[PDB]
């Protein structure tokens, strides 16, 4: 009965971790949109306080999934539960990677956009 | 070799003796029959305060040379035209005179330059004239083979290319820090007046003392011993038996601060507020740090690791770095923060940083921490503006593997993740730790019991009020601690603490 | 590379040749460049890298570079290697800012014929091909090698066996697991080596490495 409680804990945490990835995705897209207005431009940098928790949940799921798979060595059902958690966590990792890559590819294009043109009049010295 | 007062330097004397004196010891009949000239220059290099002056001095006495003539680098310069170099010329006069007069039976002369790179940079101003003057004379049209010149420096990679040719500065030698055997021998040599004259107790075991002192430079051991003896005698004032016991040694050892050792004081200051585990994360973070420390110490191929910790502002990030450092026991520890660098000029900052990098490569084992990045880089978002050069210094630094088997761990912290990716610097770092701030009420409970804010009634009521009021509590620890103190030293905890705490989240 | 070496050693007219090795970061360009250089026997070989150009001032940068070219003319056969052009010059994207004079110096230098029929070869490396196109410097070079990443599991197994990290069941387990865990696979060798070594110490079995290999891609 302890083990099933642990697996429920894993399930609930994986659900939040998915949620945070999706929130982060939105934070990306609106940071791409709005380049102009000063203070709100700074405001989307709260994405930091979305990234930190993603890392922490990653480290947690790391440790508890390792403990669970160790615990399930002698029971096939426990092992099945552990493997399901592994599969789902791997999928999450894949989602995170995809989001990161897409955002990197998009940040390059905006960078190319801005300076591939004649520029504001020359600096001071 | 070791009959004379120099401990730990063994290979160096075999090499130097073999190359330098093996052609001045035999009768001139033989070596003349051999037809070989004499080495006429020497460059030994190393960190300061390692005993270079001493070795240079003792060499002359071994050969029964004339008394050494001494000069130091920057003093050569004068501010009139061509006298800055006249001084360089003056030094060889007596050797010339005695050579012309006597001939081949003259007695050897010795000259010592100090801080050679201070003037003699690569050529191509006064500087070219100085370098020229030394070249034309060190080996000129007229033969002069009864002289020897010794060179002392810290940076070999800046001297002009021509002085290092076979004929001017033949033998290049390196002086490194003493090993354990070096420290033991150093103690043995230094404590000779005490030993024979019988004013050291029999309880002190200098081998233990040697083991206890790591990265001590070899000069400061003298400081230790003289301080300990002075301590003992001052404690006495009786002439029964003036004995120096281990307590003096322990006291003096505790007092002194080596140059290449732990800088404890600033780290203790960094963590002045204490480390209380108000939640579960703290344990995990510290475990991570310990893990990485082990990985550095035990491996062979991973001679360097870069580790980043980041999180929201005020999350208390730097303290964790200091804590991880202090619970490790490595010999070399230093801290770079904006605090030191404030007020300096740009060139000064780059110099400071780069010095602070190079020193570490010497020691076997090192950890090095950086306090904040956007601050050092001079970021300000409107425009934006920042200094490119310092950025490049750091960028280059964070890839340099230690030149030899020495080992290094680099720790750094920031709050502006987003900027760093937009900078395209993020590739420096292998692994990351995150530090989010508190979003719970029980955590408030843990901290306030640890701070002992008030009696249980106030505590319970405030947690109840914030439970019923603030549902999505979210702030860092800084404001929590300062707000708690403000409420304590103010009146009526509900009147402020609750209100402030809502106003802050 | 060997062909180019032979070509430069024996040809009356071809006194000067310039190559470009480019590829994604971590694909491991410098290693190849050094390997080409070593197996030629050319008597004068010397290297420029940001490693040496650390913490001096700009005038010093130019002076040092100039000297390093000048001395090369004074020998019959020579090879020079240049590391991370786009980094000697101080490229940083926002603005974008970078130093001009060094770029110009290199632009001029890479075209100069050595005097009296002496022989020179130049290799240079970069990881930012696009910006090189943008700055309009790409004219100077006669040819271009390309280095891609590793992209198949069998290659990874080759790497494991060269490291002698694998066991016999271990390779099967890891290879199959990653075969179904990752459809597309592309990473730099540098990271691969780092990963294998960090995996060799703690939790040697397949798991740590598997999720780490994912954690690379
Ligand atoms: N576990 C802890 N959580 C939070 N603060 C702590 C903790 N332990 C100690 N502190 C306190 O945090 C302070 C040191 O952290 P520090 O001032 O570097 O925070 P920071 O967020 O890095 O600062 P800044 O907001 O300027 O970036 C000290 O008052 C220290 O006692
Ligand atoms: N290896 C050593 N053995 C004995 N004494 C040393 C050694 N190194 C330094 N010292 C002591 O330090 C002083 C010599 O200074 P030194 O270290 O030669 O100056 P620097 O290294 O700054 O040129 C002397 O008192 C000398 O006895």
């Amino acid at each position: 009965v302890g083990f099933m409680n642990k697996i429920s804990q894993i399930n609930r945490d994986l659900d939040k971790y998915d949620h945070t990835i999706n929130q982060v995705d939105s934070l990306h897209k609106r940071l791409l949109t709005e380049v102009n207005e000063e203070q709100a431009s700074h405001l989307r940098h709260s994405l930091d306080n979305f990234v930190a928790q993603a890392t922490d949940l990653q480290f947690k799921l790391k440790n508890e999934i390792k403990s669970a798979q160790r615990d399930g060595i002698h029971d096939t059902n426990k092992q099945a539960q552990a493997e399901n958690s592994r599969q789902r966590f791997l999928k999450l990792i894949q989602d995170y990677r995809i989001v990161d890559s897409n955002y990197k590819e998009e940040n390059k294009e905006q960078a190319k956009r801005q300076y591939m043109i004649i520029q504001p009049e020359a600096t001071e010295d | 070799f070791e009959d004379l007062g120099v401990g730990g330097l063994d290979k160096e004397f075999t090499k130097i003796f073999r190359r330098a004196f093996a052609s001045r010891i035999f009768p001139p009949s033989v070596i003349e029959k051999l037809g070989i000239s004499h080495v006429k220059g020497l460059l030994l290099y190393g960190p300061p305060g390692t005993g270079k002056t001493l070795i240079a001095r003792k060499i002359g006495t071994m050969l029964n040379a004339k008394e050494p003539k001494i000069v130091n680098g920057p003093e050569i310069l004068s501010k009139y035209v061509g006298s800055s170099e006249e001084n360089i010329r003056n030094l060889f006069k007596d050797a010339e005179a005695e050579y012309r007069a006597k001939g081949e039976e003259s007695s050897l002369h010795i000259i010592i330059f100090d801080e050679l790179d201070s003037v003699f940079k690569q050529r191509g101003g006064v500087g070219d004239n100085v370098v020229n003057q030394l070249l034309a004379k060190m080996d000129g049209v007229d033969q002069l083979n009864n002289i020897l010149v010794i060179g002392m420096t810290n940076r070999k990679d800046l001297i002009d290319s021509a002085l290092l040719r076979p004929g001017r500065f033949e033998v290049q030698v390196e002086i490194h820090l003493p090993d354990e055997k070096g420290r033991l021998q150093i103690f043995d040599i230094q404590t000779k007046k005490m030993r024979e004259n019988n004013m050291m107790s029999d309880d002190v075991n200098l081998a233990e003392l040697a083991a206890l002192t790591k990265n001590f430079s070899g000069a400061e051991i003298e400081g230790l011993v003289k301080s300990a003896s002075s301590f003992a005698i001052n404690k006495t004032v009786d002439i029964a038996k003036l004995k120096v016991t281990r307590e003096d040694f322990l006291n003096a050892l505790n007092d002194v601060t080596p140059a290449f050792g732990i800088s404890e004081e600033d780290l203790k200051t960094c963590v002045e507020g204490g480390m209380m585990l108000y939640s579960e994360r703290v344990n995990s973070i510290l475990k991570n740090g310990a893990r990485y420390v082990r990985q550095v110490r035990e491996s062979d191929k991973s001679r360097l690791v870069s580790l980043l910790i980041h999180g929201p502002a005020g999350s208390g990030k730097t303290a964790l770095a200091a804590e991880i450092a202090l619970k490790s026991g490595f010999p070399f520890i230093r801290l770079i923060s904006p605090n030191e660098l404030s007020g300096m000029s740009e060139s000064a900052k780059i110099a400071y940083i780069d010095n602070t990098f190079r020193d570490a490569y010497k020691s076997p084992l090192n950890i090095l921490v950086i306090d904040s990045l956007e601050t050092l880089v001079d970021w300000v978002p409107i425009g934006p503006r920042f200094s490119n050069n310092i950025l490049q210094m750091l960028k280059v630094a964070l890839k340099r593997k230690p030149p030899q088997d020495r080992r290094l761990l680099i720790m750094t912290t920031t709050s502006a993740y987003s900027v760093l990716q937009q900078m395209d610097i993020l590739s420096c770092f292998d692994n990351e730790i995150a530090v989010p701030n508190m979003t719970n009420l029980d955590e408030l409970n843990n901290v306030m019991i640890e701070s002992n804010f008030l009696d249980d009634a106030g505590r319970v009521k405030v947690i109840n009020e914030l439970s019923r009021s603030c549902p999505n509590f979210n702030v860092g620890i800084k404001k929590t601690l300062t707000n708690i103190e403000t409420a304590r030293h103010d009146e009526d905890p509900v009147n402020e603490l609750v209100e402030l705490m809502t106003q802050s989240a």
